[PDB]
């Protein structure tokens, strides 16, 4: 031990969370694109800003009011320009403490480069962890650095299915570990 | 060429008398910070957000302190339109720094929101703690539930942290 202290209550010597990486905030803003009122995501879900979900299920009326909640403020549906950003800002550092807090996706993150992690966080960004935990074998297989494999495996998805165009730029990313797709 | 950046996590309000009786295991209660101050020479020139980047502390630049805006593109104006027995238990602010790093001017000017700025202490060792601007310990960053705290794991003598004090 480098010191001799007396311990008394269980203090636990804390670390803060990874910065996001580089360029998550300009990825995301090409991907989740900007509205400044309420709508269905390519998912069926609604959502508000730069790709801010606001209710997993029905309906607008309690979306306006997580939004009002969101927002701090009557919204009417509606928001600023300023109100997304800070929204998004928000939402991509909670992302990132969510999925350092998941025990199943925090070892594939830790794994990865940074460029590797900003593909991760913007799957989570889209369909959040729950979601994203799902996908048990691309993701041991990220993990394990098989970058085809993964990458291959990715393509025979609902999501990507649903979002090809996204789908490719984010499996793009995962399987060449560069910013090319954007 | 060349600056210094300090990132400051806590400030810690304490009297006099409890920092003469601080002792390694000591623990400092503070407030989690979620955005903090990084000064030059000890005036603030940005907060940040911080947290890690290849396990050392860093931080992500949100907003310049009273900026300037870059007007050189152009000539100055004449003018400008907008023109002892008994010690005294006195309170004494504890600074625990996050880190430090150096970097030239042309560097410092050239940061902006969203700049990620690397510190060079690594995540886990110890932080630097001051007083009056003067190293005067090391603590680490400790919690319980729902309480953070800075745990002291080295210190000086208190004659010398009275000396740091004064000067």
């Amino acid at each position: 031990g480098p010191v001799d202290m007396s311990n008394e209550l269980p203090w636990q010597v804390w670390t803060p969370d990874d910065l996001a990486p580089p360029n998550i905030f300009e990825m995301l803003r090409i991907d989740e694109g900007l509205r400044l009122k309420i709508y269905k995501d390519t998912e069926g879900y609604y959502t508000i800003g730069i790709g801010h979900l606001l209710t997993k299920s029905p309906s607008l009326n309690a979306a306006k009011s997580e939004l009002d909640k969101a927002i701090g403020r009557n919204t009417n549906g509606v928001i600023t320009k300023d109100e997304a950003e800070k929204l998004f800002n928000q939402d991509v550092d909670a992302a990132v403490r969510g999925i350092l807090r998941n025990a199943k996706l925090k070892p594939v993150y830790d794994s990865l480069d940074a460029v590797r992690r900003a593909a991760l966080i913007n799957m989570v960004f889209q369909m959040g962890e729950t979601g994203v935990a799902g996908f048990t074998n691309s993701l041991r297989m990220l993990q394990q650095k098989r970058w085809d494999e993964a990458a291959v495996n990715l393509a025979k998805s609902r999501w990507y299915n649903q979002t090809p165009n996204r789908a490719k730029r984010v499996i793009t990313t995962f399987r060449t570990g560069t910013w090319d797709a954007y | 060429s060349e600056l210094e950046l300090v990132a400051n996590f806590a400030d810690i309000p304490l009297r006099l008398s409890q920092i003469l009786k601080l002792k390694p295991g000591d623990v400092l209660p503070i407030e989690k910070p979620d955005r903090i101050i990084a000064h030059v020479d000890g005036v603030p020139v940005l907060t940040s957000q911080y947290g890690t980047v290849n396990g050392q502390y860093a931080l992500r630049v949100e907003h310049l302190i009273n900026p300037i805006l870059n007007s050189l593109n152009e000539e100055q104006p004449k003018n400008n339109p907008s023109d002892i027995d008994l010690i005294m238990d006195i309170p004494v602010k504890l600074t625990v720094e996050l880190g430090r790093t150096r970097m030239t001017i042309k560097e410092l000017l050239r940061l902006t929101q969203g700049s990620v700025v690397a510190l060079d202490g690594l995540a886990g060792e110890p932080l630097d703690i001051l007083i009056n601007g003067y190293l005067i310990a090391q603590g680490e960053v400790v919690v319980v539930a729902d309480k953070y705290g800075v745990r002291i794991t080295d210190i000086i003598t208190p004659s010398e942290r009275m000396r740091r004090l004064s000067r």
